[PDB]
């Protein structure tokens, strides 16, 4: 039994409009937690817009973000959870115009 | 031709009771990226205490005669004329 835990997420990261940002993050638990990237209590699914890309594997996340545009700047939260608890943490992206 | 990528995790390695920590990360990209190391939003430059290294796709930090105040979250930050990809990872000195 071992609760999840998001080893370190950026509070913040900047990005200029069309370029392809990737933010990737490392994670522990037993069970292997789920995984979760979220926009204001929503669940974003890999492919949408055909620009954003999630990626798992047992110990690291990777949200993508193709062809960056203004719309994209905002708050993403990664969660993870598993039979003995949760965690979560924000990343705060910025676009530079 | 292609953006950034962590192969691997960023890691950060320290023995107990250990004076030195080694952060370390794979990374890909087309060009070749310039990699650079952040910590409380400010560039990691090197000096006497704090090395830097790169060995093909394999990117170093080392850091030497740990002190309480290195603590806290390293971003390696890779960068090419398509895109940028972002990883942190936390030091805990005792």
């Amino acid at each position: 039994g071992i609760p999840p835990k998001i080893e370190a997420l950026p509070s913040d990261i900047s990005i200029d409009e069309g370029k392809v940002l990737t933010v990737a993050c490392a994670f522990t638990g037993e069970p292997t937690p789920e995984v979760t990237w979220s926009c204001g209590g929503r669940k974003i699914h890999s492919q949408e817009q055909g620009r954003f890309h999630i990626e798992n594997t047992d110990d690291l996340t990777t949200l993508i973000i193709m062809d960056v545009q203004k719309q994209d700047g905002g708050l993403y939260t990664l969660s993870l959870g598993n039979e003995f608890g949760s965690d979560s943490a924000t990343v705060n992206i910025h676009i530079r115009s | 031709s292609s953006a950034p990528r962590f192969l691997t995790r960023p890691k950060a390695f320290v023995v107990s009771v250990g004076k030195d920590a080694t952060l370390s990360c794979q990374i890909v990209g087309n060009p070749t990226p310039q990699v650079s190391w952040e910590k409380d939003q400010q560039p990691v430059a090197a000096g006497a205490r704090f090395r830097l290294a790169q060995d093909g796709d394999l990117y170093r930090l080392t850091i030497l005669d740990l002190a309480l105040g290195d603590s806290g979250q390293y971003v390696c930050r890779a960068r090419n004329a398509i895109g940028e990809a972002f990883a942190a990872v936390g030091l805990q000195v005792d």
